[PDB]
């Protein structure tokens, strides 16, 4: 037998949570058991706490997303059948390049505009409920600073790149397929993005992203038989689990982490994926044009 | 440097970057000694200076526990250094053999850390591994078999005892141990969920780390409703040597 | 030398061959048969490489590249001098990975815990030999094969994205990345979760997992727990990379070289609840 | 010792390890005599 | 120099030692075989 | 037989059979990489 | 000089001498062999 | 105490160690001086 | 790796062979009729 | 003043003191040295 | 705190100290030989 | 300013200055080399 | 300037010293060999 | 103490002082040699 | 009486009938509104 599942499964009373300081709102009561949810991990779907920054994260994304949906189906004649034929194919696209930094008309980059500023608006609100809700429990904000690397590569993308190369014209539509088709333009434009020496590093640690977490989560299946999966409680008191999970990969490869520090090469990882992304952003085309020009200059 | 030159700002920022990650290696393999270190040098090392590694452990971490606590890692109380072993060859990296019994010695697979003698407390301060007799408000959930009265049976097809209770975690629902009241000398001993089959393949709960009289030696936890980390460590370990040392005659 | 822990664990036992042989630790490592013959492997593949580099024109270390053998000698095996060296390597480098994960089994049964790292290591070595091994001969010659080179093998795939039209509109490489992207999500959520109970504000005490099952349903709805997390990474890691081999193995064998992704989709398109 | 070997045990072993060893290199010096007799390297700065 | 088996056990040493030789005698093998002129299977490109 | 108080040969036996055969598949490989040799 | 074996493990000493003899002496012969001028294998074309 | 040995032991190794290193580094001469009549480096910075 | 026995293994394998053999003479008899319809070796 | 390190800890307080100096200093002379005027190494007209 | 006593403090201060300075005068006469082989700072028309 | 050793470790502190400084001088080597007019092994061409 | 050696182990030290100092002269020694005018193996075309 | 005593401490400097100093002089000829060979430090001109 | 809904209990059985209904009629209506013939709003194209 091997922990993939869980073979017996108890159920009991809601837990509320733990109780919060003196800073907040009373939280939902939803408190719900899913039985799927408890069979791949726990059981219960609830309380979400929804405060002031939740609720208004909310209402600027879901501003935005009203925005681009009402884009794509007037840009389609309103017509329900041909947005369920050309949904993956429609987007509202960025303003014109004749535009520059300035307010464009609606639709010519108008409410492409405004649905990135309402969803930079909401993104950043996000980034803050992340913050509070750590720190009302008393946490650290390792969570939210994971967050603003992500949030990082996303203003990039579409904020500070576009600053720098003075258009809105280069930024992301919002649409699944004219997106893929900005990336892959993106990389055709500015020479070939695989010599852009920030977008290897974060390939290599979106692949180690993988890597490590297929790794981790294989070790501590593992040894969960040992009690391997309470992972505090294994770092404040060390048992025989997180020994012979440290002992496998120390003879495996002659190095191991601890039952913290292997958490910190995971935020680390994950973290540097969109940080070197965002700088390789940043770098293609206010600083280098053509990527393979540049490759060959070098290596 | 200037547009003709051949430094430029983007190698400029990948050196900046391969400076930062060196550093950011460095600090990582130096919290991954935190625990385990100074290392023990083995047959034929001079023992005199410590074998510590290129980046040197850091200054013991102290953490705050809940009720005033304190905990500093690493945890050298939690070694067990010197154990029933010997060297199976005088010459380094040699393996060593049990020289006693290793379900008893802990030493092998069957392996235990001296952790503290007391539960975890999870945060109303009560310990979370409880017998279902003592957490009122929690129910196994027919949705799935119920492994009470089950007969739990070895490795060797040999009844072993029966199954008792099922010992649940408070506030991270699971469960994590069946009480099984041995064959015929009136004691309870644990169980880990992991190491046990609870299916009913036939009718019974079935073990194959360990054979059916091997579960009279399972370690007892001292209280009845309540078991500490050193009886959660020693439970696991006896029934993780069975994975090397029993392979009961099945052959 | 061992970690102050370790004695306990070094004992003798639970290889699969060689018996007491191999039985033992080269400083941190355990050698096994299955180490030595990895280390050959290794050793053997990347002599190999430099030899090949020998025979080529720089030893810049981005420029290296043992490239697959020429389509005229189809899945045969070449001359030396003109491919069979990229299929030594191929074979040196499988060989180093199986006997890497077989000696991840001796480990786990010498520690006498469960195969879960050797398996998914499985997941990785598949998606290789699917990338040089299964994709070529469906293909029906090696030269179809990457180029082991920092940056050649970068340009093969290029190469073969932009064979195929726009690579993005691959079904299975679109499930992949998400399950890629998804992947880097949890890895930092659950990172960062640890860290901050481990590591909490000032003056705080450290944190419990029910601390973290707050947290996390406040931040994605509801808990999945300790080894929820542990089996959902494992399971997003590994159905990426199964995704990618799927992915790679419908593009050339099933969907046409010269084929197009884009316009494999007007299938929806052109369905007769909306086409005419 | 740390091998474990006692000297006697150790000038033993490496009477036939010595043995071994240097039928090994007559039979290696037999085969690049063979060898040369059919391709000599080393060629000239201009070539063969 | 016989002392050497007094640091080195001689089973785990020799069988080192034979794999070693074997992986070098294969790696010169190759390299004669992907040259033109010690090719004594196919002889030179010509 | 002085070879066999080192290398006892239940298991100093398999291991040579597996590397014969590696040895065996290794040549084979290396001719089918020729022309002349190829008797495919 | 006889002190530094009172400092270095003469066995671990020798061992890592060994590998980094080994691995010297096969960068030197590659870095020859890919040079036209003395590769000692096919010749002065390379 | 010390890191590992006596100075008898340290003193026996030595003696060993430096005959091995001497006939080592005397090998290599030897395969340097006739590497040199083979083919000698260090070219005129115009060439050979 | 995934939480099942050894007993359930085989007869699910047991299970899996059946119906792949019975999805193989289906298989054939789909064929042959094909055949009936269009011999596709001219 | 000295209040200050009533607040910081001196000794995190200097690290990132250090490291943010350090920092801009490069910067800066990076900064001029892509300049064509502030070169002090190719100098101008570049 | 360091774990270090004041009398261990100037000791290793007074040494660092020399050490720094004998380290900068290296550098300086480094400096004064580079210059003799290529100044830098040019003029604002060039060198 | 012997002080500074009683906030700091002269261990660490000494390895991090010597590791400071060895990148420094690697640096300015470096950013000399790639220069046409302070390159000193090919020269200004 | 002795009492260097009641701070840093001797050992590790001297292992680092010599690590630093394989990898210093190999760069050097690759780096001179990458230039066309201090190349002594294939001479000055390069 | 950090791991040593006085007197290895001081046994250990010596030893080291003088083996760099061979090491120093060692690299010195060969610089000599090195710079006979082909001289380093070009004027502003070239070669 | 039918023991399907012993298995699917009716508060969720009948929502997705429902669910399945409604994306059957939409899907339908759609596919004769595509038409040209069976088209009732701008009803017969050319
Ligand atoms: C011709 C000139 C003159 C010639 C000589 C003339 C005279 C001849 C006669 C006399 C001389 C001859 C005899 C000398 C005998 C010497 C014996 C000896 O030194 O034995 C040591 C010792 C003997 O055994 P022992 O007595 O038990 O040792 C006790 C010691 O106290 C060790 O205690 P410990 O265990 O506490 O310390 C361990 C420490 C020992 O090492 C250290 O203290 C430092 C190690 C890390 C160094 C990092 C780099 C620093 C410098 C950077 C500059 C470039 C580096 C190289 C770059 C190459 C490419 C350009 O190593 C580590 O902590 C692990 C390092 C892990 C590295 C992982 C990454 C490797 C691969 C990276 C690339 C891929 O054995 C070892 O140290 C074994 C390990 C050796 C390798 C160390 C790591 C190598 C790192 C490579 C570079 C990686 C970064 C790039
Ligand atoms: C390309 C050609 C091949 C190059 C290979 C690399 C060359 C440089 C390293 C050479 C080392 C030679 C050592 C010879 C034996 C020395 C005598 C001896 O055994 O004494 C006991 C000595 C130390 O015993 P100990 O004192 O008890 O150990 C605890 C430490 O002292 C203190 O504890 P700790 O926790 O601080 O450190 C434990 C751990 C330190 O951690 C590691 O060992 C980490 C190793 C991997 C580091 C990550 C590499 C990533 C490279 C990425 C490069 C990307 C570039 C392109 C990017 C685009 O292990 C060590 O202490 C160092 C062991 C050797 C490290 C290097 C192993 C091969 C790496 C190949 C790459 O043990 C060893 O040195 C281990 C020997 C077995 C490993 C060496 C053979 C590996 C063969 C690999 C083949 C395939 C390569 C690909
Ligand atoms: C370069 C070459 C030299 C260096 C080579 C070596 C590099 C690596 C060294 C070892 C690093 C070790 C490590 O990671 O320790 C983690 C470790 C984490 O904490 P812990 O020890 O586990 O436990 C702490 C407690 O649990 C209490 O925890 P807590 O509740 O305080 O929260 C802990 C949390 C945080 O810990 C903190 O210290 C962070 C918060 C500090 C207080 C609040 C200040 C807010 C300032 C906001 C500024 C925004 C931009 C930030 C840019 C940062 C980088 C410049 O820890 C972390 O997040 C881990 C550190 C890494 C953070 C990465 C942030 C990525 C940001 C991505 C872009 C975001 C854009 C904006 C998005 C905004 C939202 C939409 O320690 C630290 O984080 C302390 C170091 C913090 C460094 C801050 C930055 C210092 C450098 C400034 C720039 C200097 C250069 C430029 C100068 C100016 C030129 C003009
Ligand atoms: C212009 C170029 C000239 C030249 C000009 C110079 C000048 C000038 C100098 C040298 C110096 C050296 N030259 Mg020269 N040299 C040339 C050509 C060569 C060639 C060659 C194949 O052509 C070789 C092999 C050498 C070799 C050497 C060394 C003897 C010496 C380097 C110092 C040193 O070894 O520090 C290393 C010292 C150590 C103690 C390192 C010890 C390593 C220990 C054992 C542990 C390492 C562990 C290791 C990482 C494990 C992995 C190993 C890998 C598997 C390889 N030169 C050409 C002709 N050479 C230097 C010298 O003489 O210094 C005294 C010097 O100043
Ligand atoms: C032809 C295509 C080009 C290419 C063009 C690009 C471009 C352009 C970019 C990348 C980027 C990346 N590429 Mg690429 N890339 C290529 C080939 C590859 C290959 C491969 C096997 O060939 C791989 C593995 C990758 C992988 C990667 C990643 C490492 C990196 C993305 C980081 C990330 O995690 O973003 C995931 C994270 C984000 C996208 C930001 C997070 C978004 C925010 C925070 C979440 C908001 C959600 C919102 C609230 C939800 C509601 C919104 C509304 C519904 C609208 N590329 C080729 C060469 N690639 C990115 C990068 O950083 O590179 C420098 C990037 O910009
Ligand atoms: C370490 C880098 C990786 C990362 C990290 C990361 N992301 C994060 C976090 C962290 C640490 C959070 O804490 C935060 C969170 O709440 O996670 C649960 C979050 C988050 N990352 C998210 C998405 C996301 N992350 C992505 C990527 C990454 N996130 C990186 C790979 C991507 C990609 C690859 O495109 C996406 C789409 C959200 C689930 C969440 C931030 C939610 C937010 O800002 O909400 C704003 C509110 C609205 C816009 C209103 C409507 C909300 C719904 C539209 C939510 C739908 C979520 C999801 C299903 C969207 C998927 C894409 C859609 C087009 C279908
Ligand atoms: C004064 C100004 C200057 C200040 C503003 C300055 C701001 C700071 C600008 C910042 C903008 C930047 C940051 C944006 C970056 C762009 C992103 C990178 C987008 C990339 C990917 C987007 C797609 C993958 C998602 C598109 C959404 C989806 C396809 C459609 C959803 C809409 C419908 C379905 C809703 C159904 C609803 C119906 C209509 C039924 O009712
Ligand atoms: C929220 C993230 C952090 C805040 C934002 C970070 C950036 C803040 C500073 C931005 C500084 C402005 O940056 C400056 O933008 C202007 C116009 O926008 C660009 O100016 C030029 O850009 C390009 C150059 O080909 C052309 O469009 C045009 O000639 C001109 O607009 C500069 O090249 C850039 O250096
Ligand atoms: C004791 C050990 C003995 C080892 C004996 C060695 C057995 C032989 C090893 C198998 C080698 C087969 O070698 C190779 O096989 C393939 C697979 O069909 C043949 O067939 C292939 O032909 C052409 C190219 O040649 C391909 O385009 C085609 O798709 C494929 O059919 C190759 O033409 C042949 O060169
Ligand atoms: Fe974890």
């Amino acid at each position: 037998y091997q922990n993939i599942f869980t073979q017996v499964q108890v159920e009991g009373p809601a837990y509320a949570g733990v109780p919060l300081r003196p800073g907040s709102s009373p939280r939902e009561t939803q408190t719900t058991f899913n039985y799927w949810l408890g069979k791949i991990g726990d059981a219960q779907v609830g309380p979400v706490y929804l405060g002031f920054t939740g609720v208004c994260s909310l209402l600027c994304g879901f501003v935005a997303i009203e925005i681009i949906g009402l884009n794509m189906l007037a840009s389609v004649d309103w017509s329900p059948i041909e947005f369920l034929r050309q949904f993956c194919w429609l987007a509202l696209e960025p303003p014109k390049p004749e535009y520059g930094l300035t307010i464009p008309p609606l639709k010519e980059g108008g409410w492409w505009l405004m649905a990135g500023f309402f969803l930079t608006v909401s993104i950043a609100l996000w980034w803050v409920r992340t913050y509070r809700r750590s720190r009302a429990l008393g946490m650290g904000t390792h969570v939210s600073w994971a967050f603003a690397s992500a949030i990082l590569l996303y203003l990039a993308l579409g904020f500070i790149q576009p600053l720098l190369m003075g258009s809105w014209s280069e930024a992301p539509p919002f649409g699944v397929f004219p997106h893929l088709d900005w990336t892959n333009n993106f990389s055709i434009k500015y020479g070939n993005l695989y010599y852009n020496p920030f977008h290897c590093l974060s390939i290599a640690f979106l692949y180690g992203s993988a890597l490590l977490f297929a790794m981790h989560g294989a070790t501590i299946l593992a040894v969960s038989r040992y009690g391997g999966e309470r992972e505090i409680e294994q770092m404040l008191d060390r048992g025989t689990a997180l020994e012979r999970a440290a002992l496998f990969w120390r003879w495996t490869m002659g190095f191991n982490a601890t039952a913290e520090s292997i958490h910190r090469w995971a935020w680390w990882f994950a973290v540097l994926c969109p940080l070197t992304g965002a700088i390789g952003i940043i770098l293609t085309g206010p600083v280098v044009d053509n990527w393979f020009d540049w490759g060959v200059k070098h290596g | 440097m200037q547009p003709g030159a051949y430094l430029d700002l983007a190698q400029v920022t990948l050196y900046v970057f391969w400076i930062f990650f060196a550093g950011l290696l460095f600090y990582l393999r130096r919290e991954d000694k935190r625990e385990g270190y100074p290392l023990v040098a083995d047959a034929g090392s001079g023992t005199r200076l410590a074998k510590i590694g290129v980046p040197a452990p850091p200054d013991p971490k102290t953490y705050l526990l809940r009720g005033g606590a304190t905990k500093t890692v690493p945890s050298t109380s939690n070694d067990r250094p010197n154990v029933a072993l010997t060297p199976a060859a005088p010459w380094p990296g040699a393996p060593f053999v049990p020289t006693g019994n290793p379900f008893a010695d802990g030493v092998g697979p069957g392996s235990y850390a001296q952790r503290a003698d007391v539960p975890e407390l999870g945060l109303d301060n009560l310990p979370i591994i409880v017998p279902l007799r003592a957490a009122k408000g929690m129910f196994l959930d027919p949705r799935d078999p119920n492994p009470v009265g089950m007969p739990v049976v070895g490795c060797d097809g040999v009844v072993g005892g029966t199954v008792t209770e099922v010992w649940v975690d408070r506030a991270e629902v699971l469960a994590r141990y069946l009480e099984v009241e041995v064959a015929k000398s009136r004691k309870r001993v644990l169980l880990p969920v992991p190491f046990a089959l609870i299916n009913d393949p036939f009718g019974k709960v079935s073990v194959d780390a360990i054979r059916g009289d091997q579960f009279a030696g399972v370690p007892t936890t001292s209280k009845g409703d309540q078991v500490s980390k050193l009886e959660e460590d020693k439970i696991c370990a006896y029934y993780g040597a069975g994975t090397l040392y029993a392979t009961p005659l099945r052959s | 030398a061992m970690l102050s822990f370790e004695k306990k664990y070094r004992v003798r036992g639970g290889t699969l061959i060689g018996g007491d042989l191999f039985d033992f630790w080269v400083g941190p490592f355990y050698v096994g048969i299955f180490g030595v013959m990895t280390v050959f492997f290794a050793l053997i593949g990347i002599a190999l490489i430099a030899w090949n580099t020998a025979l080529g024109p720089t030893w810049n270390l981005w420029q290296i590249s043992v490239n697959p053998p020429d389509a005229k000698y189809g899945l045969g095996f070449a001359p030396l001098a003109e491919g069979g060296i990229w299929q030594w390597v191929s074979i040196c480098a499988t060989g180093a990975f199986v006997t890497w994960a077989l000696r991840e089994v001796e480990i786990c049964r010498k520690l006498g815990i469960g195969f879960h790292v050797p398996f998914a290591f499985s997941f990785a070595i598949f998606a290789y030999v699917t990338l040089v091994v299964i994709r070529p001969v469906l293909m029906g010659s090696w030269s179809y094969g990457f180029p082991y080179g920092i940056f050649t093998h970068l340009d093969w795939v290029s190469n073969t994205g932009y064979s195929y039209g726009q690579f993005h509109y691959n079904p299975a490489h679109m499930i992949a990345i998400t399950f890629f992207f998804t992947t880097c999500l949890a890895l930092a959520l659950h990172g960062g979760l640890v860290l901050s109970a481990l590591n909490p504000d000032r003056g705080e005490p450290v944190k419990s997992p029910e601390h973290e099952n707050t947290v996390f349903r406040d931040l994605v709805g509801y808990s999945i727990g300790t080894i929820g997390i542990h089996r959902l990474g494992l399971f997003l890691a590994l159905s990426a990379v199964f995704f990618s081999a799927v992915c790679m193995i419908i593009s050339g064998p099933v969907l046409a070289e010269g084929g197009s992704w884009p316009d494999w989709w007007n299938w929806w398109r052109n369905l007769p609840i909306w086409n005419p | 010792s740390i091998s474990g070997l006692s000297e006697a045990e150790a000038k033993e072993f490496h009477s036939i390890f010595v043995t071994s060893f240097f039928l090994f290199i007559v039979v290696a010096v037999v085969a690049h005599i063979l060898a040369w007799m059919w391709r000599p390297w080393l060629p000239k700065a201009t070539g063969y | 120099m016989w002392r050497i088996w007094l640091l080195f056990d001689p089973r785990r040493a020799l069988v080192l030692l034979f794999v070693f030789l074997f992986g070098l005698a294969i790696i010169i093998h190759f390299i004669l075989l992907s040259t033109s002129r010690f090719n004594w299977l196919d002889g030179p490109r010509a």
